[PDB]
C-alpha cells in the first residue's frame, strides 16, 4: 500500500548498536533487549519459528536473495541418523561491504542468539561460525560473548529452561574470498582447500562432515530473533512486496561520508546516499557510475540511478541485481575503467582454480582488461571480451565466474564508448 | 520396477534411480565429451566438458555428475550444449602448449580429438601463455607440466585406486599446479597406469619416449604372464 | 628394412555382427577362433558419495 | 598481477625437514581443545587451526611444521601442504617482526590509496613485496579487508589501522619502530565507521526489552 | 551516553586471546558425536 | 616452388630441425619415407633413421 519508503524511525531498527557505543557485552545486550523471552521462543516450537520467517517474508542478505524460510524448511524433514549443523557464514568476502563486520564486532549476542533460534527451528545440534581469518578481533569478542552466554546459561546444556541442547562453535578461515561460498565454506571448515562442490547434493542433504547442513549469513541470522519477538508481519511491512524488511547498507567510495547504517528497504538510492553519505563528492553532478551490490554487480550510470529503487527486484530490473548493498560511487574525476580492471584483477587473485572455465577466462579477462586501460587493443576486441564473458557466465561450478563476468558486461554495455576512445587515442599516439 | 522414464533427444529410456544424464546418454548410444570422468574414479565435475542442456532449463548441467530426473528431455546436439563445449575447449586451448609435434601423444590425445569434433577451428587469444616448471616422480612417468590441463584423474587414481595419497594441487586459481610439493618419487606397483588415464602429454611413458607414433603400431591381443593374474 | 613374406599381413575385415563373419570365414574355408565381445559393465556413481559421513569413499580432496 | 610465491618446496638449511620445530605444552594444550571441537570420526578439519596456530608460534611454516601437523593430526603431509600453499595468511618463508598488509582493491583505491602505499615505500625504503634489511617490517599488497567504509587502511599483525592519511601511516610506522603499540582503530576520530559530521542514525537512547513483542508470547 | 566508544578493550588483546578463550570453552560444550570409525581412511 | 631432390635442413645455430613427429611420413601417399627415433643424449627428439626410397617417392 505504502509508495514511498526510505523514513525509517531511530526506534524502528533491528541493530540498535550498531555503532558500538552502548555496551556490546551481555549486560549491554540485555539493556538493548537482547534475549529476551528466549525460553518463549524455544518452548513454542520450530514449526512456529518457521512459518513466522516465511511470513516475515525474509530473503537472504547476503547476496542470492533467496526465501530465508524456505530453506530453513528444507531442513525441517525428520532426523535421518545424521547429527544437524547449522553453518553461520561471516567470510565478508565481497569488496565494499562492511556489514557482517560491524555486526559482530559491536553486536555479538544478537547473533549468537539467533544462531541458538536458527538452531531449534532447523533442530540443529550445534552452530560453526566461520569468522573471517583476517578478523581477529572480531572473532575474539564473538568467543567472549559465547563465553558470557556460557557463563549465564545462554547456550549449551539446556541453553535455558528449555530441554534443548546447542552449541555454538568458532572457526578461523585463512585469506580465502572462495571460501565465503557456501559450500566452499564446508571444504574449508572440514580441512581441505575452499574449493565449492557441486549441486546437487545441497547442504540440506550432504552439507559439513556429510551431514544436513544450513548455511545463512549473518545478517540474515540476526534478524531471526528480532524477528520471532516482534512478529513477522511487522517485517513484512516494509520495503515492498517480496522485498520485505529492513537492509544495511555500506556507502563508500567517492562519498563525503561514507559509512554503514540500517535502513528501509526500498529506499532510493539518491536519497539514501544524500541523507546518510552526505551527498557524492562534488555535487550530483559530479556522479558518473554506482555500483549498488559490491563488486560482483554490474555497474550503472547517473541516469539510472537517478530513479532507482534499492531492493532485488527494482535492482535487476536495471539489469544490476541489488547483491549484497554495497554502494561504492565514482565520481567523474575517475578511470572507470581501471576500476572495473582492478575488480577482475582481484578476482583474477580469488579464484579457487577449480574447474576450467572460471580459472582460465578469468585470468583471459584480466590481462584483456589490462590491455584495455592503456588502449593497446582493437576495438573488435570488445565484442570478443563479452563473448568470453558469455561463456565463463553459467558455466562454472560456482557463481565466482558470475561475479567477474558481471563487471565486465556492465562496463562494455555502459562505456563502450570510452573504451573505443581509448583505443582511438592510443592508435593516435602510437601510430 | 523402480526404473524412471528419461528421453535422450526425444528417445524414451528407462533407468535406475541415480543415473547420471551421461550414463543415461550412454544406454542410447551417445558418448558425451569429457576430460576429467572416469568409470573407475570418483566424479569430479571439473573439466566442464559434459555441459549438456536439458530441455525447459536454462542452465546448462554437468552430465558427468548430475543424476537424471524423470521426464527430463536431454539435447545433446541442441546449439547451446556446442556453444558450451565451443567455450570450454577454447578455455582449455588458451594456455595449452604448442607442444603436438613434440608430445608423445600426438594421436592418442583426447585433447586433440574432442578439439576437431567439438571445439572450433580457430584461436582468438592474443596474450602469452603460461608455462609451469616440470617435476620428478620416478625413472617410470616422464613429467612435462606445462601441458597438462588439471583434469585430476591422477589425483584420485592415486589416492583411491593406489591407495598412494603422494599427489595434490598447490596454489591457486591459474597458477595452481599439480605434483607433489616435494622432490619425491609416486613409486607403487600401480604407478603406470597415471600414463593410462592422463588425455594429454603431461604424464607420458619414460621409457617409450619418442619412439612410435600411435597410428604405426599394430595392437595384439595377449595375455600377461609376470603373474598369475593373467 | 622390415621384410615380410605372407601378403595377408594387412588384411582386416569389418563386420557389423559375429553372425557375419563366421558365415564369411567358413563360405572361405578358414578356421577361426571366435571371442565374445566385451562390454563394461554398468557403474554406480554419486558424486554427493564422495563427501560421506561415515563411509570410507569420503575423499581427501578434490 | 602475477603472483611471484613458488608453489614448490626445495630444501634449505634453513628450510627442511630436520628443521627443529615443536609444540609447546600451552600450544599442546590448545591443539587438544581445537581438535575437541570436531566430531570423533574427522579430525582432519582441525588442520587450518592448528597450522595457524603453528605459525603463531614461530611466525612462518616450515616444512617441518607442516609435517608436525600431519604427524599429530594423522593426515598425510600432502594435504597439509596443499592447505599451506592454498590459504594466503601461511608464510611459507620468513616474515619480519610487522606484516603490513595495504588493500589496494578498487574501494579502497578510488579514496588514494596509492599514496599511503607510497608513503610507506618512501618511510622504510622497500619495494612492494621487500622486507626490510632489519627484519623488522613486511610490505604486502593484499585483496579488501572488508573496511572499505573506512579506507584506506592496511593491517598489521592482527591489528587494523583505518582512515590514514600519509602522516598518520608515518607516525604509526615510527611509533611503531620506537617500541610501544599504537592503538588501533580508525583515524581522525570518527569512532568506527559513522558519519563524520552527520551522525543521522541511532541517535536516541535504544529501546528497553519486550518493547516491540507481539502478543501471545 | 552515545558519545562514548565502548570498544576499546580489544586494544589489550594478545595473539594467544582466540585459542585461550576456545581453551575455557572446552568445558562447557557436549560430547561430540561419532561416526563409528576413527577416520574415513581407517 | 619447383620440387626436387630433398633435403634436411637445420637451425642457424647448426642442430637440425628434425624432431622426429612422424607427420611427413604419415602423409607420404606412397609410404616412401621410413622413421625411427629415440631420445638423444642429451635429452632431445631425434631420429636414429630417416630413409626416404627416391624410387617410390612421387615428388
Ligand atoms: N556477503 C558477501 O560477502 C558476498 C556475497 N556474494 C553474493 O552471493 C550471490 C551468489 O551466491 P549463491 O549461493 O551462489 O546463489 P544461489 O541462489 O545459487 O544460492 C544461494 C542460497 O540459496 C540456496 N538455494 C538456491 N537454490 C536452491 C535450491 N534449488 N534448493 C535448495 N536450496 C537452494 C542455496 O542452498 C544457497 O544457500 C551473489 O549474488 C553475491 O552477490 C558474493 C560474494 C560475497
Ligand atoms: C564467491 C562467493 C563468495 C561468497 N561469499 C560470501 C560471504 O562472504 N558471506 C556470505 O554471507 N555469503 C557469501 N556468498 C553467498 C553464499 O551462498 C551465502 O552466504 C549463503 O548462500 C547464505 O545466504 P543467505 O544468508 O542469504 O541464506 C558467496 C558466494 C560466492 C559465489
Ligand atoms: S568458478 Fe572459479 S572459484 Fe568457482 S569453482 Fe570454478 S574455478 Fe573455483
Ligand atoms: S597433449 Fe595433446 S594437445 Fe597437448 S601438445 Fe600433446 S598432442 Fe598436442
Ligand atoms: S597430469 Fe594428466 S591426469 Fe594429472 S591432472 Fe594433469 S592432465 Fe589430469
Ligand atoms: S618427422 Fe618429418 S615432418 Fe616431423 S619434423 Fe622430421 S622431417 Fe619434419
Ligand atoms: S566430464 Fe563432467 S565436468 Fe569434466
Ligand atoms: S576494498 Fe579495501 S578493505 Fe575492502
Ligand atoms: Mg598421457
Amino acid at each position: 500500500k505504502k509508495t514511498s519508503f526510505g523514513s525509517l524511525k531511530d526506534e524502528d531498527r533491528i541493530f540498535t548498536n550498531l555503532y558500538g557505543r552502548h555496551d556490546w557485552r551481555l549486560k549491554g545486550a540485555q539493556s538493548r533487549g537482547d534475549w529476551y523471552k528466549t525460553k518463549e521462543i524455544l518452548l513454542k516450537g520450530p514449526d512456529w519459528i518457521l512459518g513466522e520467517v516465511k511470513t516475515s517474508g525474509l530473503r537472504g542478505r547476503g547476496g542470492a536473495g533467496f526465501p530465508t524460510g524456505l530453506k530453513w524448511s528444507f531442513m525441517n524433514k525428520p532426523s535421518d541418523g545424521r547429527p544437524k549443523y547449522l553453518v553461520v557464514n561471516a567470510d565478508e568476502g565481497e569488496p565494499g561491504t562492511c556489514k557482517d563486520r560491524e555486526i559482530i564486532r559491536h553486536d555479538p549476542h544478537k547473533l549468537v542468539e539467533g544462531c541458538l533460534v536458527g538452531g531449534r527451528a532447523m533442530g540443529a545440534r550445534a552452530a560453526y561460525i566461520y569468522i573471517r581469518g583476517e578478523f581477529y578481533n572480531e572473532a575474539s569478542n564473538l568467543q567472549v560473548a559465547i563465553r558470557e552466554a556460557y557463563e549465564a546459561g545462554l547456550i549449551g546444556k539446556n541453553a535455558c529452561g528449555s530441554g534443548y541442547d546447542f552449541d555454538v562453535f568458532v572457526v578461523r578461515g585463512a585469506g580465502a574470498y572462495i571460501c565465503g561460498e557456501e559450500t566452499a565454506l564446508i571444504e574449508s571448515i572440514e580441512g581441505k582447500q575452499g574449493k565449492p562442490r557441486l549441486k546437487p547434493p545441497f547442504p540440506a542433504d550432504v552439507g559439513v562432515f556429510g551431514c544436513p547442513t544450513t548455511v545463512a549469513n549473518v545478517e540474515t541470522v540476526a534478524v531471526s530473533p528480532t524477528i520471532c519477538r516482534r512478529g513477522g508481519a511487522w517485517f513484512a511491512s516494509f520495503g515492498r512486496e517480496r522485498n520485505s524488511g529492513t537492509k544495511l547498507f555500506n556507502i563508500s567510495g567517492h562519498v563525503n561520508h561514507p559509512c554503514t547504517v540500517e535502513e528501509e528497504m526500498s529506499v532510493p538510492l539518491k536519497e539514501l546516499i544524500e541523507k546518510h553519505a552526505g551527498g557524492v563528492i562534488g555535487g550530483w553532478d559530479n556522479l558518473l557510475a554506482v555500483i549498488p551490490g559490491g563488486s560482483s554487480t554490474p555497474l550503472i550510470p547517473k541516469s539510472v540511478c537517478e530513479t532507482v529503487l534499492m531492493d532485488f527486484d527494482a535492482l535487476v530490473q536495471a539489469q544490476t541485481g541489488l547483491g549484497t548493498a554495497a554502494v561504492i560511487v565514482m565520481d567523474r574525476s575517475t578511470d572507470i575503467v581501471k576500476a572495473i580492471a582492478r575488480l577482475i584483477e582481484f578476482y583474477k587473485h580469488e579464484s579457487c582454480g577449480q574447474c576450467t572455465p572460471c580459472r582460465e577466462g578469468v585470468d583471459w579477462m584480466n590481462k584483456v582488461m589490462a590491455r584495455f586501460v592503456k588502449g593497446d587493443a582493437r576495438p573488435a576486441e570488445i565484442d570478443s571480451l563479452w563473448e568470453i564473458s558469455k561463456q565463463i557466465e553459467g558455466h562454472t561450478i560456482c557463481a565466482l565466474g558470475d561475479g567477474a563476468a558481471w563487471p565486465v558486461q556492465g562496463l562494455i554495455r555502459h562505456f563502450r564508448p570510452e573504451l573505443e576512445e581509448r583505443m582511438q587515442q592510443f592508435a593516435l599516439q602510437h601510430q | 520396477s523402480n526404473l524412471i522414464e528419461v528421453f535422450v533427444d526425444g528417445q524414451s529410456v528407462m533407468v535406475e534411480p541415480g543415473t547420471t544424464v551421461l550414463q543415461a546418454c550412454e544406454k542410447v548410444g551417445m558418448q558425451i565429451p569429457r576430460f576429467c570422468y572416469h568409470e573407475r574414479l570418483s566424479v569430479a565435475g571439473n573439466c566442464r566438458m559434459c555441459l549438456v542442456e536439458i530441455e525447459k532449463a536454462p542452465k546448462v548441467v554437468a552430465a558427468c555428475a548430475m543424476p537424471v530426473m524423470k521426464g527430463w528431455n536431454i539435447l545433446t546436439n541442441s546449439e547451446k550444449s556446442k556453444k558450451a563445449r565451443e567455450g570450454v575447449m577454447e578455455f582449455l586451448l588458451a594456455n595449452h602448449p604448442l607442444d603436438c609435434p613434440i608430445c608423445d601423444q600426438g594421436g592418442e590425445c583426447d585433447l586433440q580429438d574432442q578439439s576437431m569434433m567439438f571445439g572450433s577451428d580457430r584461436s582468438r587469444f592474443l596474450e602469452g601463455k603460461r608455462a609451469v616448471e616440470d617435476k620428478n616422480i620416478g625413472p617410470l612417468v616422464k613429467t612435462i607440466m606445462t601441458r597438462c590441463i588439471q583434469c585430476t584423474r591422477c589425483i584420485r587414481f592415486a589416492s583411491e585406486i593406489a591407495g598412494v595419497d603422494d599427489l595434490g594441487t598447490t596454489g591457486r586459481g591459474n597458477d595452481m599446479q599439480v605434483g607433489t610439493y616435494i622432490e619425491k618419487m609416486f613409486m607403487s606397483e600401480l604407478s603406470g597406469n597415471i600414463i593410462d588415464i592422463c588425455p594429454v602429454g603431461a604424464l607420458t611413458s619414460k621409457p617409450y619416449a619418442f619412439t612410435a607414433r600411435p597410428w604405426e603400431t599394430r595392437k595384439t591381443e595377449s595375455i600377461d604372464v609376470m603373474d598369475a593374474v593373467g | 628394412w622390415s621384410s615380410t613374406a605372407d601378403p595377408l599381413s594387412n588384411l582386416v575385415l569389418t563386420f557389423s555382427t559375429k553372425e557375419d563373419a563366421v558365415a564369411f570365414a567358413e563360405k572361405n574355408g578358414w578356421s577361426f577362433d571366435v571371442e565374445e565381445r566385451k562390454v563394461p559393465k554398468p557403474k554406480s556413481k554419486s558424486y554427493g558419495a564422495n563427501f560421506s559421513w561415515n563411509k570410507r569413499t569420503r575423499v581427501s580432496t578434490k | 598481477g602475477a603472483g611471484g610465491a613458488l608453489f614448490v618446496h626445495r630444501d634449505t638449511p634453513e628450510n627442511n625437514p630436520d628443521t627443529p620445530f615443536d609444540f609447546t605444552p600451552e600450544n599442546y594444550k590448545r591443539i587438544e581443545a581445537i581438535v575437541k571441537n570436531y566430531p570423533e570420526g574427522h579430525k582432519a578439519a582441525a588442520v587450518l587451526p592448528v597450522l595457524d596456530l603453528a605459525q603463531r608460534q614461530n611466525g612462518w611454516l616450515p616444512i617441518s611444521a607442516m609435517n608436525k601437523v600431519a604427524e599429530i593430526l594423522q593426515v598425510p603431509p600432502m594435504r597439509v601442504y596443499e592447505v599451506a600453499t592454498f590459504y594466503t595468511m601461511y608464510n611459507r618463508k620468513p616474515v619480519g617482526k610487522y606484516h603490513i598488509q595495504v588493500c589496494t582493491t578498487t574501494p579502497c583505491m578510488l579514496r588514494n590509496s596509492d599514496s599511503i602505499l607510497e608513503a610507506i615505500q618512501k618511510k622504510l625504503g622497500i619495494k612492494v613485496g621487500e622486507t626490510t634489511p632489519d627484519k623488522l617490517f613486511t610490505l604486502i599488497e593484499v585483496e579488501c579487508l572488508g573496511a572499505c567504509v573506512n579506507a584506506p587502511m592496511v593491517q598489521i599483525n592482527d591489528n587494523y589501522y583505518e582512515d590514514l592519511t600519509p602522516k598518520d601511516i608515518e607516525e604509526i610506522i615510527d611509533e611503531l619502530k620506537a617500541g610501544k603499540i599504537p592503538k588501533p582503530g580508525p583515524r581522525s576520530g570518527r569512532f568506527s565507521c559513522e558519519p563524520a559530521g552527520g551522525l543521522t542514525s541511532l541517535t536516541e537512547p535504544p529501546k528497553g526489552p519486550g518493547f516491540g513483542v507481539q502478543a501471545g508470547l | 551516553d552515545n558519545s562514548t566508544y565502548r570498544n576499546l578493550q580489544h586494544h589489550e588483546y594478545s595473539t594467544y586471546t582466540f585459542l585461550d578463550l576456545n581453551v575455557e570453552l572446552s568445558k562447557f560444550r557436549m560430547p561430540q558425536p561419532s561416526s563409528g570409525r576413527q577416520s574415513p581412511r581407517h | 616452388r619447383f620440387r626436387g631432390e630433398h633435403a634436411l635442413r637445420r637451425y642457424p645455430s647448426g642442430e637440425e630441425r628434425c624432431i622426429a613427429c612422424k607427420l611427413c611420413e604419415a602423409v607420404c601417399p606412397a609410404q616412401a619415407i621410413t622413421i625411427e627415433a629415440e631420445p638423444r643424449a642429451d635429452g632431445s627428439r631425434r631420429t636414429t633413421r630417416y630413409d626416404i626410397d627416391m624410387t617410390k617417392c612421387i615428388y
